[PDB]
C-alpha cells in the first residue's frame, strides 16, 4: 500500500504537525489513544489507511511521523498534551541547546551528532512499508533548525534513498513582516539544498494567510492555532488521493511529472477556497465555477505574490467532495478565456484536475465549517521571482555592512558560504526571466 | 534541559538578587522552605533551570553569593529568603573593597577568586548542560566593579562558549553616590567589552523617574527599584522556563540583538507599568503594551532614545496573545519611526511570545533594545574620567595597591572606541 | 577517451576567445598603498595522473577569471565567468623571482624611509604556503633559501649596509609572537602570556616583549627553528600539522641609542581552518579554538576595507590580532601587502573560490 513519511523539522514544523495529525485522526475515526471506536459499530472497513498509520496487533494505530527540533520545549507540549499516548515515544528531542536562529548551528555544530539518531530512526520506519514512498518534510525558512537541520537532513536522505519523491512544505519569510532580524540570512542559505535535493518545495507565507483570516474568515485576532489549520486543510488535499476513493486520483509521482517543467523551477505556490465563516456558509452558492474562480483574485494566494505580474507554467486543480466532472470543464474554458490569467506559449495544455470525492471535514473548535466541496490549486507561476527579489534585497542590504556574520563563521561555517548562496539565487532568479519570455521567429 | 548559574557580586548585587529569587519563587509557586506548593503542574517542568533539587521535595537556587562581606551577611541570612540559599555558597572574605577597584581586582579579589571558582565548578558539574551565567553586579562600587569583572575574566576563560549576561547597574549623570565613580566605570567597561556576550545598562535615575512619572509612588525605597529590575530579569529567561508559541532562548536574543561583537550594551524596558488600586482606566491589549514599551520615559538606562537610531530591538511578549496583532503593531512602529531606526537593516524588531503571564497580570512584555543612544552613557563618564585623570586626582589609592598609570590609559582608549563605533551608526548614510 | 574531457573542451575554446596579455617580469610599479597578491601554483605531478582540469585562467596583470562546470535549466552545460580584479594577477608560469619583483618588495624601502609596513600570507592546504613563508620551496627539509622569507631577509639586512644607511647606525632586532584565542604569547618562552596595553602616547605595545639583537642573514633564518619548536599549538588532526594560532615575526629598525623605533617589519602566517571543521569530533577543545580563528580572520578582512574605504570608526578591538598590529596600519608613510595562494584543481574549485573572494574586499570593479 502507498504511504508517506511525515518528517516535521523545527518549531514551525512541529507546530504544524500538531494540527496535521489532529485532522487525520478525525477523518479516519482514530481517537487520541490509538483506537478506532467509530468503525467498530459498523464492523468493516480498513479506514485507518496504511498511508499514514502503522497498525499493531492490539488494535492501536501509530503514525508514520518523526520530528526533530533540537529543543525540548516544543515536543514536551506533545509529550504531555492530548496526543501523548498516540505517537511512538521516539519523538527525537535531543538538543542540549536551541539552534539560535542561524544556519551554522545548524548544518554543522549541533545538527551533527544528533543526526545519527535521526537517519537510523527513518530506516527503522521506512522498512515497514511496501510500495510508494514520499517524504512529507515540514519546516520553515528563516529559523535555525528548520533551515539548518533540514539542509543536513536532505543531503543525508538523497543518498540513502536516491530518487524518492520529497514534498517539503516550507514557510517563507514575508516581504513586509519578519519575526527575526537574521531571517534573511537563513532563508538564502537553505536554498542551496532545497534547490538540489528536495524535488518539490511548497512555499506558503504568514502575511498572505493573515489577510485570509481577516477578510474571508472574519477573524480579527488570528493566533498560530488558526493559521496551521489552513495549512492542514491544504496538506490533507495534497495527499488525499493516496487514501480516498476518487474519480481522478493524482499520485505523488503525478505531481513531479506535471508541476515541474525544469529540474530547478519547483516552487508551486498553493491556494485554497476558505470563504467559509460560517455565517457566510449561507448567503452563497459555492458551486464549481465559484470555488474555481477563487484563484483569480490575488487576495487569495497563500504567498504575498501577485500572479498578474507573471506567467503561469502549469497548474493542478485538486478537488474534494461533491464535484461532478462536467462542471469542471465549464470552470476551465472560462479561465482560458480571461486575458489577465496569462500562460506561456510552450504550455498549451495548462491544467490537470484531480477529483477526489471525500468532503473536507471540520475540526471542532472553529473556525470554518462544513462546505460541500473545495480546491487546492498548485501552480508554479513566474511571479514567485519577484517574491525572492524582495528577499535577496534584504540579504544584500546587510551583506555590504558585514552584519551578523561572526555568529555564522564562528560556528564552523566558512564566510565564503554566503556568496555561494548568493550566486545560486542570482542565477535562479535569472532562470525565471528566461522561461517566461517566449521565443520569436 | 538548559540551566543557569546566578552569581551576585557587589552589595548592589545581592540586594537585587534577594528580590530576584523572590520573583522567581512566586513565579514557580515556591515557599521560603523550598517546598513546592504551586497551583498547576505546568511550572515544575523547568524548575531545573534555576532550582536544583534536594533530598525531600525541597529546591535550592544555584545562587553563588560573592558579595556577602559581613555587613550584608546577616541581613541576607536574616531576611525573607535566608533559609533558601545553600550556606556553602556564601563566599566572602574580610576587609571589603572600600569603593576601590584595585582592592577588588588585584589584592582582595586574588585571595578570594580561588574560593569562588571552587564552588562554580561544583555547581557546573551538578548540571546536565549549562548555557547561562547571570552576574548581577553594579559599576561604580568596589566588589561589584573589580571583583565582579575578575570572575568574568576567569569564568569566560574556563567556559569560552557560554552566554554570559551581566545585568550591570551603571552610574548616573546627577545621582552621584560615589566620589570615585568615574574610575570604577572606566576600569570595568574595559572588562565588559571583551568578556561578555550581553550586558544590560541600568541606571538609577530612569528607575527614579518611573516611580515618580509613571508609578506615582510617594516614597520609592530601594526595594521598589529592584522590583522593577527583577521584573526584567525574569523576563529574558521566560521562554526558557515556560512553553510558548514563538520561543526565544538567551541565545536567540543574543544572536539577533547584536550586530558586531562589541556592540552589546542593552537598555531594558518593561510594560505594563501603571499606578492604581483596583479601578484603573485603561484596557490591557496588545496595542496598549506597545506604545508604553517604546515610550522614552519607560527605559531604564537614562538616555534619550530619540537622540539616536535603534540598531535592533527585541519584544519578549508574555501572556495569551494573537500573533497578527503582534506582527502588525511591531510593523507600524517601524514605519512611523523610519529615521529613529537604522535604515540599512531589513526588519529591526524581533518578537518572542511565551504563553504564561505573571501571577497577577493578564499580559506583559519586555523591551530589550540595542541603540546608539547609549553613546550618552559612555560620553558622560569619559568626560568625568578625563577631568579626574588629568590632575591625577585620586590615583594614589589605586597605584598604592599595585596598578600602573598605563592601565588607566588602556581603559579610556577602549571606552572611547565604543563611542566611535556608536557615533558612526547614529549618523545617516 | 577521458571521461571529464567535455567540461575542459569549453575551457580550451575559451582560451582563444579573448586576448592573452599576461604578466612579464620587469614592469613598472605604481604607488598602491594596499596591494593584494594572488599567486597561482603550477600543475603538480599527481594531478595529471588523476585527470585534472586546469580551471584558473590568468588573462591579465590585474584580472583573473575562474570557470566552473554548471548547467542550464535544460541540463545544458556552460561555463560561468567569475570575473575578479586584482592588482597583481599572477600566472602559473611565474617563478619566485618574478614574485621577487612584487614580494621581495619595495615596502622594505618604505621601512628605511621612516615608515612601517606589513605582509600577509593567506591560503589553503596544498596551495603554496609551504613554499613561501613557513618553510620554503626546498624539498624534504623546507629550509629558507628559495622563497620569500629568505629573500626578504636579504632586503632588510643587506640594504641598510649601504653607507647612506650605514651612517645612520641602524641595528636589527627580532621578536616572534603566537596569537591564540585572545592570547598573545611569545615563542621564546611558551608559558609567558603577555598583556596588550597602550601607553599614553598612543602606541600599542605588547607589555614585556623580549627581543634579540641578531644577526646576519644566515642566522636570522635559523631563528624559526626556535620559533617552530613548540609546534604551536597542539595539533590533533589527520594531515599533521596546521597551525591554529598565528605567527607574527616582527623585525624592527632602530638605532643604537634607542629607545626610538621606526621601521617595524612583520610577517603573518594566516593559517586557519582549511579542512572542514571536524564536528564529529566531540572534543570540546576543538570547537573552542576552531571558532576563534575564523572570527579573527573576519577581523582582518573587515579592518583593511575600512582602511581603503576610509572612515572614522576604524574597527580594531574586535579581536587581538588586529589590536597588536594597530600601530603598523595607521602610520602616515605606511603601506600593506597581502598574499593569497591558489590551488589549480577542479576537485578543489570550491575551496579556491572561497580564497579568491576573501581577497576581494577592496571593491575593485571589472572595467574590462
Ligand atoms: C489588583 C492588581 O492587578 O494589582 C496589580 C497592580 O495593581 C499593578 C499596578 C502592579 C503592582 O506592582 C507595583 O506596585 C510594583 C511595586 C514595586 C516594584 C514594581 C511594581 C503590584 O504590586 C504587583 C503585582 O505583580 C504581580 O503579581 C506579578 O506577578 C509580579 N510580581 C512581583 O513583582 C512580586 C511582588 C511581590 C512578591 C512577589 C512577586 C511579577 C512581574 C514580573 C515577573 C515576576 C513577577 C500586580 C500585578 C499588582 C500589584 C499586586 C498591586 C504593577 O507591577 C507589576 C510588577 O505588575 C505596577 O505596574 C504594574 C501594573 C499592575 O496592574
Ligand atoms: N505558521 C506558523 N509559523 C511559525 C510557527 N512557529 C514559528 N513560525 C514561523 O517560523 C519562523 C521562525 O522559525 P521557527 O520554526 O520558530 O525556528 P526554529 O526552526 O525553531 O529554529 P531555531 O529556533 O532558530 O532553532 C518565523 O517566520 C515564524 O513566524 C507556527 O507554529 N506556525
Ligand atoms: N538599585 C540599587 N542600587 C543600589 C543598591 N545598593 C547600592 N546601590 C547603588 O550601587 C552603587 C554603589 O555600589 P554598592 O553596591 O553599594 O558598592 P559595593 O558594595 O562596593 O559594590 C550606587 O550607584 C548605588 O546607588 C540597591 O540595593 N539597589
Ligand atoms: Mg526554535
Amino acid at each position: 500500500m502507498r504511504e508517506c513519511i511525515s518528517i516535521h523539522v523545527g518549531q514551525a514544523g512541529v507546530q504544524i504537525g500538531n494540527a496535521c495529525w489532529e485532522l487525520y485522526c478525525l477523518e479516519h475515526g482514530i481517537q487520541p489513544d490509538g483506537q478506532m471506536p467509530s468503525d467498530k459499530t459498523i464492523g468493516g472497513g480498513d479506514d485507518s489507511f496504511n498511508t499514514f498509520f502503522s497498525e499493531t496487533g492490539a488494535g492501536k494505530h501509530v503514525p508514520r511521523a518523526v520530528f526533530v527540533d533540537l529543543e525540548p520545549t516544543v515536543i514536551d507540549e506533545v509529550r504531555t498534551g492530548t496526543y501523548r499516548q498516540l505517537f511512538h515515544p521516539e519523538q527525537l528531542i535531543t538538543g542540549k541547546e536551541d539552534a539560535a536562529n542561524n544556519y551554522a548551528r545548524g548544518h554543522y555544530t549541533i545538527g551533527k551528532e544528533i543526526i545519527d539518531l535521526v537517519l537510523d530512526r527513518i530506516r527503522k520506519l521506512a522498512d515497514q512499508c511496501t510500495g510508494l514512498q514520499g517524504f512529507l518534510v515540514f519546516h520553515s525558512f528563516g529559523g535555525g533548525t528548520g533551515s539548518g537541520f533540514t539542509s543536513l537532513l536532505m543531503e543525508r536522505l538523497s543518498v540513502d534513498y536516491g530518487k524518492k519523491s520529497k514534498l517539503e512544505f516550507s514557510i517563507y519569510p514575508a516581504p513586509q513582516v519578519s519575526t527575526a532580524v537574521v531571517e534573511p540570512y537563513n532563508s538564502i542559505l537553505t536554498t542551496h539544498t532545497t534547490l538540489e535535493h528536495s524535488d518539490c518545495a511548497f512555499m506558503v507565507d504568514n502575511e498572505a494567510i493573515y489577510d485570509i483570516c481577516r477578510r474571508n474568515l472574519d477573524i480579527e485576532r488570528p493566533t498560530y492555532t488558526n493559521l496551521n489549520r489552513l495549512i492542514s486543510q491544504i496538506v490533507s488535499s495534497i495527499t488525499a488521493s493516496l487514501r480516498f476513493d476518487g474519480a481522478l486520483n493524482v499520485d505523488l509521482t503525478e505531481f513531479q511529472t506535471n508541476l515541474v517543467p525544469y529540474p530547478r523551477i519547483h516552487f508551486p505556490l498553493a491556494t485554497y477556497a476558505p470563504v467559509i465563516s460560517a455565517e457566510k456558509a449561507y448567503h452563497e452558492q459555492l458551486s464549481v465555477a465559484e470555488i474555481t474562480n477563487a484563484c483569480f483574485e490575488p487576495a487569495n494566494q497563500m504567498v504575498k505574490c501577485d500572479p498578474r505580474h507573471g506567467k503561469y507554467m502549469a497548474c493542478c486543480l485538486l478537488y474534494r467532495g461533491d464535484v461532478v466532472p462536467k462542471d469542471v470543464n465549464a470552470a476551465i474554458a472560462t479561465i482560458k478565456t480571461k486575458r489577465s490569467i496569462q500562460f506561456v506559449d510552450w504550455c498549451p495544455t495548462g491544467f490537470k484536475v484531480g477529483i477526489n470525492y471525500q468532503p473536507p471535514t471540520v475540526v471542532p473548535g472553529g473556525d470554518l465549517a462544513k462546505v460541500q466541496r473545495a480546491v487546492c490549486m498548485l501552480s508554479n507561476t513566474t511571479a514567485i521571482a519577484e517574491a525572492w527579489a524582495r528577499l535577496d534585497h534584504k540579504f544584500d542590504l546587510m551583506y555590504a555592512k558585514r552584519a551578523f556574520v561572526h555568529w555564522y563563521v564562528g560556528e564552523g561555517m566558512e564566510e565564503g558560504e554566503f556568496s555561494e548562496a548568493r550566486e545560486d539565487m542570482a542565477a535562479l532568479e535569472k532562470d525565471y526571466e528566461e522561461v517566461g519570455v517566449d521565443s520569436v521567429e | 534541559m538548559r540551566e543557569i548559574v546566578h552569581i551576585q557580586a557587589g552589595q548592589c548585587g545581592n540586594q537585587i538578587g534577594a528580590k530576584f529569587w523572590e520573583v522567581i519563587s512566586d513565579e514557580h509557586g515556591i515557599d521560603p522552605t523550598g517546598s513546592y506548593h504551586g497551583d498547576s503542574d505546568l511550572q515544575l517542568e523547568r524548575i531545573n533551570v534555576y532550582y536544583n533539587e534536594a533530598t525531600g521535595n525541597k529546591y535550592v537556587p544555584r545562587a553563588i553569593l560573592v558579595d556577602l562581606e559581613p555587613g550584608t551577611m546577616d541581613s541576607v541570612r536574616s531576611g525573607p529568603f535566608g533559609q533558601i540559599f545553600r550556606p556553602d555558597n556564601f563566599v566572602f572574605g574580610q576587609s571589603g573593597a572600600g569603593n576601590n577597584w584595585a582592592k577588588g581586582h588585584y589584592t582582595e579579589g586574588a585571595e578570594l577568586v580561588d574560593s569562588v571558582l571552587d564552588v562554580v565548578r561544583k555547581e557546573s558539574e551538578s548540571c546536565d548542560c549549562l548555557q547561562g551565567f547571570q552576574l548581577t553586579h553594579s559599576l561604580g562600587g568596589g566588589t561589584g566593579s573589580g571583583m565582579g569583572t575578575l570572575l568574568i575574566s576567569k569564568i569566560r576563560e574556563e567556559y569560552p562558549d557560554r552566554i554570559m549576561n551581566t545585568f550591570s547597574v551603571m552610574p548616573s549623570p546627577k545621582v552621584s553616590d560615589t566620589v570615585v565613580e568615574p574610575y570604577n566605570a572606566t576600569l570595568s567597561v574595559h572588562q565588559l567589552v571583551e568578556n561578555t556576550d550581553e550586558t544590560y545598562c541600568i541606571d538609577n535615575e530612569a528607575l527614579y523617574d518611573i516611580c515618580f512619572r509613571t508609578l506615582k509612588l510617594t516614597t520609592p525605597t530601594y526595594g521598589d527599584l529592584n522590583h522593577l529590575v527583577s521584573a526584567t530579569m525574569s523576563g529574558v529567561t521566560t521562554c526558557l522556563r515556560f512553553p510558548g508559541q514563538l520561543n526565544a532562548d538567551l541565545r536567540k536574543l543574543a544572536v539577533n540583538m547584536v550586530p558586531f561583537p562589541r556592540l552589546h550594551f542593552f537598555m531594558p524596558g518593561f510594560a505594563p507599568l501603571t499606578s492604581r488600586g483596583s479601578q484603573q482606566y485603561r484596557a490591557l491589549t496588545v496595542p496598549e503594551l506597545t506604545q508604553q514599551m517604546f515610550d522614552s520615559k519607560n527605559m531604564m538606562a537614562a538616555c534619550d532614545p530619540r537622540h539616536g537610531r535603534y540598531l535592533t530591538v527585541a519584544a519578549i511578549f508574555r501572556g495569551r496573545m494573537s500573533m497578527k496583532e503582534v506582527d502588525e503593531q511591531m510593523l507600524n512602529v517601524q514605519n512611523k519611526n523610519s529615521s529613529y531606526f537604522v535604515e540599512w537593516i531589513p526588519n529591526n524588531v524581533k518578537t518572542a511570545v511565551c504563553d504564561i503571564p505573571p501571577r497577577g497580570l493578564k499580559m506583559s512584555a519586555t523591551f530589550i533594545g540595542n541603540s546608539t543612544a547609549i553613546q550618552e552613557l559612555f560620553k558622560r563618564i569619559s568626560e568625568q574620567f578625563t577631568a579626574m585623570f588629568r590632575r591625577k586626582a585620586f590615583l594614589h589609592w589605586y597605584t598604592g595597591e599595585g596598578m600602573d598609570e598605563m592601565e588607566f590609559t588602556e581603559a579610556e582608549s577602549n571606552m572611547n572606541d565604543l563611542v566611535s563605533e556608536y557615533q558612526q551608526y547614529q549618523d545617516a548614510t | 577517451g577521458n571521461p571529464n574531457w567535455e567540461t575542459a573542451q569549453m575551457i580550451r575554446e575559451y582560451q582563444s576567445t579573448l586576448e592573452f596579455v599576461p604578466l612579464l617580469d620587469g614592469q613598472a610599479v605604481d604607488d598602491h598603498q594596499i596591494t593584494v597578491c594572488v599567486r597561482k601554483r603550477p600543475i603538480s605531478r599527481k594531478e595529471v595522473n588523476r585527470k585534472e582540469i586546469d580551471v584558473i585562467s590568468v588573462p591579465r596583470k590585474d584580472m583573473l577569471i575562474v570557470h566552473e562546470p554548471r548547467s542550464k535549466v535544460d541540463l545544458t552545460k556552460f561555463l560561468e565567468n567569475h570575473k575578479f580584479r586584482f592588482d597583481y594577477a599572477f600566472n602559473d608560469t611565474c617563478d619566485n623571482a618574478m614574485v621577487y619583483k612584487y614580494t621581495a618588495k619595495p615596502l622594505v624601502k618604505t621601512i628605511f624611509e621612516g615608515g612601517m609596513a606589513t605582509c600577509f600570507a593567506y591560503g589553503q592546504t596544498g596551495s603554496g604556503k609551504t613554499h613561501t613563508m613557513g618553510g620554503e620551496f626546498n624539498g624534504k627539509v623546507q629550509d629558507c633559501k628559495n622563497g620569500i622569507y629568505a629573500m626578504a631577509a636579504k632586503d632588510v639586512f643587506v640594504t641598510l649596509n649601504m653607507p647612506r644607511y650605514r651612517a645612520m647606525n641602524l641595528v636589527v632586532s627580532a621578536s616572534f609572537f603566537e596569537i591564540y584565542s585572545g592570547k598573545v604569547f611569545d615563542l621564546l618562552s611558551d608559558k609567558q602570556k603577555l598583556r596588550v596595553l597602550e601607553d599614553g602616547k598612543q602606541q600599542v605595545q605588547v607589555v614585556g616583549l623580549t627581543e634579540k639583537v641578531v644577526d646576519g642573514v644566515e642566522e636570522v633564518l635559523k631563528l624559526i627553528q626556535h620559533g617552530n619548536a613548540a609546534r604551536t599549538s597542539g595539533q590533533t588532526s589527520a594531515n599533521s600539522n596546521s597551525s591554529r594560532s598565528h605567527a607574527v615575526f616582527q623585525i624592527v629598525l632602530r638605532p643604537q641609542g634607542s629607545t626610538k623605533i621606526h621601521g617595524k617589519f612583520s610577517f603573518i602566517d594566516l593559517a586557519g581552518n582549511e579542512r572542514g571543521v571536524d564536528t564529529s569530533s566531540a572534543d570540546r577543545q576543538t570547537r573552542m579554538e576552531g571558532a576563534e580563528i575564523n572570527k579573527s580572520l573576519l577581523a582582518l578582512k573587515e579592518c583593511i576595507r575600512a582602511l581603503g574605504k576610509q572612515s572614522a570608526h576604524l574597527p580594531f578591538r574586535v579581536s587581538k590580532l588586529t589590536q597588536v598590529l594597530r600601530d603598523s596600519f595607521i602610520g602616515e608613510k605606511s603601506k600593506t601587502c597581502m598574499i593569497a595562494m591558489i590551488s589549480p584543481g577542479l576537485s578543489s574549485c570550491e575551496h579556491t573560490l572561497n580564497t579568491l573572494r576573501y581577497a576581494d574586499r577592496v571593491k575593485e570593479l571589472v572595467v574590462k
